[PDB]
């Protein structure tokens, strides 16, 4: 299991000036096929992550080449010239290399003080422990059955964890075996809706849970589902 | 092999 580690994790900044993030993976992220699968991804307030480098140095269509990615084998860095209003928020990165993917601790890019594609998410769900939840995602201005579809759980307790995705194509599934079997990915193809079954639910199955795909190009606006007995 |  690779564990990423992010630096810092807090980096006040003055607008107009640089910022430069550190992410470090306890092994190599090379993958066998040539890529490295490092990914960096900016998320503000209330809002779903967005995709800003993947394949270490690739800027996604719509980044301002300000946003810069760099890096190899373990070492990685972002670096953000001429911080502006928008580019607030707090930054992750993630590996896609080795199941299961897993994402930094994070880093906030916050101010110094002074002087069409898209997916759906079901609404936010209440259930008592040792229930069982399904949410699902419904998918549409592109191919459903084109691209594999993931599931992220995010929580206070542990940031970002991936949970596992599904090829809507035929089936075939890749599970974070920190879920223990609990989660169950499925598919209607009709619809193009993706689900997710999450059983035997305990307080800390407590979060909001994101489907997101295309590599982390489109993210839904997340489900929120709350175990309290 | 399986990769994002």
């Amino acid at each position: 299991d690779i564990l990423m580690t992010q630096t810092p994790s807090s980096l006040p900044v003055s607008l107009g000036d640089q910022a430069s993030i550190s992410c470090r993976s306890s092994q190599s992220i090379v993958h066998s096929n040539g890529n490295t699968y490092l990914e960096w991804y900016l998320q503000k307030p209330g809002q779903s992550p967005k995709l800003l480098i993947y394949k270490v140095s690739n800027r996604f269509s719509g980044v301002p080449d300000r946003f810069s990615g760099s890096g190899s084998g373990t070492d990685f860095t972002l670096k953000i010239s001429r911080v502006e209003a928008e580019d607030l928020g707090v930054y992750y990165c993630f590996q896609g290399s080795h199941v299961p993917f897993t994402f930094g601790s994070g880093t906030k890019l916050e101010i110094k003080r002074g002087g069409q594609v898209q997916l759906q998410q079901s609404g936010p769900e209440d259930v008592k422990p040792g229930a069982s939840v399904k949410i699902s995602c419904k998918a549409s201005g592109y191919t459903f059955t084109d691209y594999y579809m993931n599931w992220v759980k995010q929580s206070p307790g542990k940031g970002l964890e991936w949970i596992g995705d599904i090829n809507p194509n035929n089936g075939g599934t890749s599970y974070n075996q920190k879920f223990k079997g609990r989660a169950t990915l499925t598919v209607d193809k009709s619809s193009s809706t993706a689900y997710m079954e999450l059983r035997s639910l305990t307080s800390e199955d407590s979060s909001v849970y994101y489907c997101e795909s295309q590599s982390g190009a489109y993210w839904g606006q997340g489900t929120t589902v709350t175990v309290s007995a | 092999h399986h990769h994002h």
